[PDB]
């Protein structure tokens, strides 16, 4: 109860993180997804300006 | 699609204009030519109406 000595849990915490830093780290943004849209546009762009300063 | 035709719009122009350029000239030579045989008549018409 009010329990003692202390030896016991708190190095069973950090091996826990490294679990929780293992799972949560593979996740997804939506986000990061709208952001590769942006780049392709001028990409594009600047090679139709590569195609138009081949034109003039 | 409309760098396809970019291409072709440019040898369709260059042939027309670099024509242009030949006869634009070719004009200017005709027309001296022309003012050539025309004013060694006008020379010798003064002289023609001079004397009488």
């Amino acid at each position: 109860d009010t329990s003692t000595w202390f030896i016991t849990i708190t190095s069973m915490i950090m091996t826990l993180f490294i679990l929780f830093q293992l799972k949560i780290s593979n996740y997804s943004y939506p986000a990061s997804p709208e952001s590769i849209e942006l780049k392709t546009q001028k990409h594009s762009t600047p090679w139709e300006m590569k195609w138009t300063k081949i034109y003039l | 699609i409309d760098l396809e035709k970019s291409q072709q719009a440019l040898v369709q122009k260059r042939h027309y204009l670099f024509d242009v350029q030949r006869n634009n000239i070719a004009m200017a030579l005709e027309v001296t030519y022309r003012e050539r045989l025309h004013r060694v008549y006008k020379e010798i018409k003064n002289r023609l109406d001079y004397h009488i």
